[PDB]
């Protein structure tokens, strides 16, 4: 067997051996405690491994959050800093709020920071926000477009329809076999 | 009447709390120094006044800020209890 | 036996076996204790089980709440972050009065903060408010709608029907039945 | 027997153990003290019963009161904090009293947060209350409805009847006979 | 045996497999730990293997991202430096979120830094936008190039079509068979 | 306001290092004639004092140049900042 990578976290190691598996790669998951978790594969996979692998730019990298850039715990905190946490607290409630709507399986969700000035001595731009979701396979999306509008519209205190990107999409066929062991 | 006695009592308040930092700072300094000047006999007394001038300029770059947010709602209060009476 | 996943807590627990019972995938939970808990799953199951950990995006993340981002241990509180904690517990207030009422399971709600800006120079304006919520089979949501909207409206100073937004769901069909053994 | 949960309150298990009995799930509390409650049911019942920890989300979360926030171990306090433990105050004492009334078993009360904006120059805003209650059954809850509003009226300076949201529902069937045990 | 490179890291070694494979020079990983890892050819493919480490310039530098300027741990901050942490969050928030889109491998996004410049007593700018994506083979490009521009659109307080710039590739012939060993 | 920003805090920070090295100088010339009475347990008011004047001198014969030179450089950048939108 041959070591592709090692002291992966278990949330990378998981989405790589999803991944493998989708293209027909044995791979196994090796445990060394506080080393990390190792993947192998054999040698007649060698090469399609290292070049998915390269494909998909595995592993993954940390979710990123902006309020890793202002931390909390921090001695003094200007306006923009504190004006730049709440949104970026906002932003994760709403995406946790989506993945409870009937169907919905994940969502992303995305606001205008207005902060990007202090619009001191100036009037406020209006908000605009994004968002993506994907759902369970048969589900009518062109119907589901608009409860989403609707509950995002109130949850601000101005915005309009037009100023709302929704985009939707299926989930893909489900992995339920076992791929072939090489002869 | 109300209005006057509690525009007053901030003033003083407001007093407080931004001069407050600064001088704890330079009182904590002037302890140590003086601690120290006695647990090794060193009869230097210029040496609190350069550690206290770094101690309390940074505290100022730290809060500079700050201050400035406070008196402008405080200005931009007294300004309507002043002038919006009806 | 093939291990999914260590360290979890009680809660990802419990979430992950229901989600993995529902498409009869049979799992095991061990407790370590200091170590937390343990899944574990047969072979036949494991690329099934891998493929829905990674579509569900299990284990979840804990819960967000705006006021985490505003400690009160802070040196120093502005206008700014004191009403940041006072919605953030509004907001937790009226979700568990929701959940009390007849034949609610659970909700979600959300308010406009204005907070954004200072309420200083310009005057401040109006709330807006969203709720989510999960109903009893046989529930004339149309009918329940009224409800929700009524009791909300009073709750706050100056709010509008218009700026009510209220979206209902049923609860899924109940899983009873334990799922089979691999043979 | 499975472990469902462990260092439950005591106030946490009672709370899960009825929801599981109205199912029909036998459970069983055990009491380790320092480590404190833990639940276990029958294999048979084991799916169905973490199915219904999913849908109904326990444990349950403590209970929050707007005065946790406002610790009053500061060294001072603004106006704006002391209003709000204030009218917090106020909020439970009211829901207290009218766990007094006849035919009461519990009830919600809700006050408008005047704070939001309190002591930036502006004047007052009249006050709005809602209200949820729950009735032994054959209650006439519409002649009932009057004698809260009338009581609620006169508890604040200035209060319309318009102003006032009031919510009520009788209790469910009771549960008295004991869950049958799996064969 | 001869020796191409040493104290690689993990990434890096893994993309040179990779390059070395797709042209049909067998190559070999070995791990010295603290060391890092090394890379070995056959000497019938070392000047080949030289040539083409030349021409790509390989080991890759590692990702640069404009936080890395702008430590968050200095004593101070002008508004300059947190304004261009600021949007070099935006910037990575947004790429993890395409990446999640249907068929999408990976993606690049560029943001307009207006930050240069005050724009105090002055008007500031709008936002321009570039993005660069690679998508599995059969995707309807043309088709494609709408769902992006309509989603970054409102990302931002003021963005016009005209000002988003889109690029779209196909994924490259895959890299299945092994290359052959020198005879 | 970028520019009251700037010309604020530089105006602090130029304070901080135009008075430090005066000072610095000062202070260890007055820890090791200091230290020196102590390992000679030898006591007078007067010898600190007299050296110290003699540094600081010398500090100003070297350095002034240049403190000439950060403040003309300082003096016409406000100037320009202040009539700069016309
Ligand atoms: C000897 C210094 C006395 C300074 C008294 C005034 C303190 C406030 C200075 C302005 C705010 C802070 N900063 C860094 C911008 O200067
Ligand atoms: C001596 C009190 C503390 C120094 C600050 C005095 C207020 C200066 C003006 C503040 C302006 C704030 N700013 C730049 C946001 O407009
Ligand atoms: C050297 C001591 C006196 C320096 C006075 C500098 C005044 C700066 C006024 C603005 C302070 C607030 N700020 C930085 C936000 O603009
Ligand atoms: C004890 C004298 C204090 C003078 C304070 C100012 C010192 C700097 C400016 C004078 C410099 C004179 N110098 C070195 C050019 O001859
Ligand atoms: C006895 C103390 C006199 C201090 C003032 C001396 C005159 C100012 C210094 C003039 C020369 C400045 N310099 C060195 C840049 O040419």
């Amino acid at each position: 067997d041959k070591d592709l990578l090692k002291g992966l976290d278990q949330e990378q190691a998981n989405e790589v051996i999803a991944v493998l598996q989708m293209h027909n790669i044995e791979a196994n998951k090796i445990d060394s405690g506080k080393l990390g978790y190792s993947i192998t594969v054999a040698e007649p996979d060698f090469t399609a491994a290292v070049y998915w692998i390269k494909t998909y730019q595995l592993p993954p990298r940390p979710r990123v959050e902006i309020a890793q850039m202002f931390p909390a715990d921090s001695l003094v905190s200007s306006p923009r800093a504190e004006k730049a946490r709440l949104y970026s607290a906002i932003e994760q409630r709403l995406e946790q709020s989506l993945q409870t709507m009937e169907g919905v399986l994940s969502a992303r969700v995305h606001i205008s920071y207005d902060i990007d000035a202090g619009e001191n001595g100036r009037p406020p731009k209006p908000v605009h926000l994004s968002a993506l979701a994907v759902y369970e396979r048969g589900s009518p999306l062109a119907h589901q477009i608009s409860d989403i509008k609707r509950f995002l519209k109130n949850s601000f205190a101005d915005v309009d329809y037009d100023n709302i990107s929704v985009v939707l999409s299926e989930r893909s066929d489900a992995q339920l076999q076992a791929p072939g062991t090489p002869v | 009447m109300d209005d006057l006695v509690f525009a007053g009592n901030k003033a003083l308040y407001l007093v407080l709390i931004l001069s407050g930092w600064p001088t704890i700072v330079a009182t904590i300094i002037g302890l140590l120094v003086g601690l120290f000047q006695t647990v090794t006999q060193l009869q230097e007394q210029t040496l609190p006044f350069g550690i206290k001038l770094l101690g309390v300029c940074l505290c100022l770059f730290l809060l500079s800020g700050w201050y400035g947010e406070v008196l402008l709602s405080y200005g931009r209060q007294v300004i309507f209890l002043a002038l919006a009476k009806g």
